């Protein structure tokens, strides 16, 4: 029943680097647990009973602390530690799991490059007309998209995909794809999709005409 | 050596229900504890209950009483979970877990992908993605491959049979309405398109469905 929160949610880090994850329980607790989750994979044992260790845990990681206030410390940060991490408990059945600290690899600042597409004219029989922006690595995730119609902003139909950090280059990527009907796309010329990124206030824009 | 197999994903309609499996190998199933634990997208790890063949024990969640009713199998060794509601909530990865005694997890199993819908098994679309109309600024030309209304997941997208796979950035599908749709992206010098052929491959193997789309020039 007790309710574990685990700080922070997001974390980044640079390999090489001491690394200090937190989770805080309700009330007393005896013993703690945790586990590693890399991205599309299972989850797995790290640290049972607060500080030991499971088998084929590389030497790195470490637990400690008590009561309430518990940590898991990685000493040095390697590029195969970037996963997301998690609390779990007993001695008050349920036995629960904390909200999950993303452990994320850290990259030197990244611009977005961004690519428009028209809607394909195999869609536009259909009657459907969707209108792709794809943002291709830039660093960090957080990012805003804003769709221009002729000048005027667009909210309802657009749709955002993100993906997992990259293994090479840690960059992210997302996709955003605004969808229209044949009469709501022939109505206007004018399509705008606008990047608003961390690494510069000015918007990285790219658009195009429909009667072009 | 601890290996704890389970299929890949059941589909089925809101009422009915499901009956998950855990083929268990490696160690003695019938000494150490089974645990089931539920994990959503953005939600977290939420555990379910536990047998332990023995000695007969099974313990619950009281959130999931009586969603889920847990019996197992030892012939054959397998340890089973009928869920037995079947709502929208219910949609997520189930997973399979051996532990030593109450109450933590040591191996976990491969997961099965639980997806609760009423719509119905529906073959993809493809669309090609071209670049605007004249040129591209620089030298790396990008290309991309739309995959627009299709159920369920997933689909095998892949660049020119498998000559391809530099650079490409394959996004993950969203719901929308029914029908999954998915996107990806391709970079590539200027010297390489439209010189040499460029093939986008998809395959639905719910659907049996083969699509080759070539990207010709606007």
């Amino acid at each position: 029943q007790i309710v574990l929160t685990q700080s922070p949610a997001i974390m980044s880090a640079s390999p090489g680097e001491k690394v200090t994850m937190t989770c805080s329980a309700s009330s007393s607790v005896t013993y703690m647990y945790w586990y590693q989750q890399k991205p599309g994979s299972s989850p797995r044992l790290l640290i049972y009973d607060t500080s030991n260790l499971a088998s084929g845990v590389p030497v790195r990681f470490s637990g400690s602390g008590s009561g309430t206030s518990y940590s898991l410390t990685i000493s040095r940060m390697e590029a195969e530690d970037a996963a997301t991490y998690y609390c779990q408990q007993r001695t008050n059945y349920p036995l629960t799991f904390g909200a999950g600290t993303k452990l994320e690899l850290k990259r030197a600042d990244a611009a977005p490059t961004v690519s428009i597409f028209p809607p394909s004219s195999e869609q536009l029989t259909s009657g459907g007309a969707s209108v792709v922006c794809f943002l291709n690595n830039f660093y960090p995730k957080d990012i805003n998209v804003k769709w221009k119609i002729d000048g005027s902003e667009r909210q309802n139909g657009v749709l955002n995909s993100w993906t997992d950090q990259d293994s090479k280059d840690s960059t992210y990527s997302m996709s955003s794809t605004l969808t229209l009907t044949k009469d709501e796309y022939e109505r206007h010329n004018s399509y705008t999709c606008e990047a608003t990124h961390k690494t510069s206030t000015s918007p990285i824009v790219k658009s195009f005409n429909r009667n072009e | 050596q601890v290996q704890l197999q389970q299929p890949g994903a059941e589909l089925v309609r809101p009422g009915s229900s499901v009956k998950l499996s855990c083929k268990a190998s490696g160690y003695t199933f019938t000494s150490k504890w089974m645990h089931w634990v539920k994990q959503r997208p953005i939600q977290g790890l939420e555990w379910i209950g536990n047998i332990d063949p023995s000695d007969s024990e099974t313990h619950y969640n009281q959130k999931f009483k009586d969603k889920a009713t847990l019996t197992v199998d030892k012939s054959s060794s397998t340890a089973y979970m009928q869920l037995s509601s079947l709502t929208s909530e219910d949609s997520a990865v189930y997973y399979c877990a051996r532990g030593v005694t109450r109450g933590y997890f040591d191996v976990w199993g491969t997961g099965t992908t639980v997806t609760v819908s009423s719509a119905k098994t529906t073959a993809p679309s493809v669309y090609p993605l071209a670049p605007v109309c004249g040129g591209t600024t620089g030298s790396s030309v990008t290309l991309g491959c739309l995959v627009k209304g299709y159920f369920p997941e997933p689909v095998t997208l892949t660049w020119n049979s498998g000559s391809l796979s530099s650079g490409v950035h394959t996004f993950p599908a969203l719901l929308q309405s029914g029908l999954y749709t998915l996107s990806s992206s391709v970079t590539v010098t200027s010297n390489t398109w439209p010189s040499q052929t460029i093939t986008c491959n998809v395959a639905h193997p719910a659907s049996s469905t083969k699509v080759d789309k070539k990207i010709e020039p606007r």
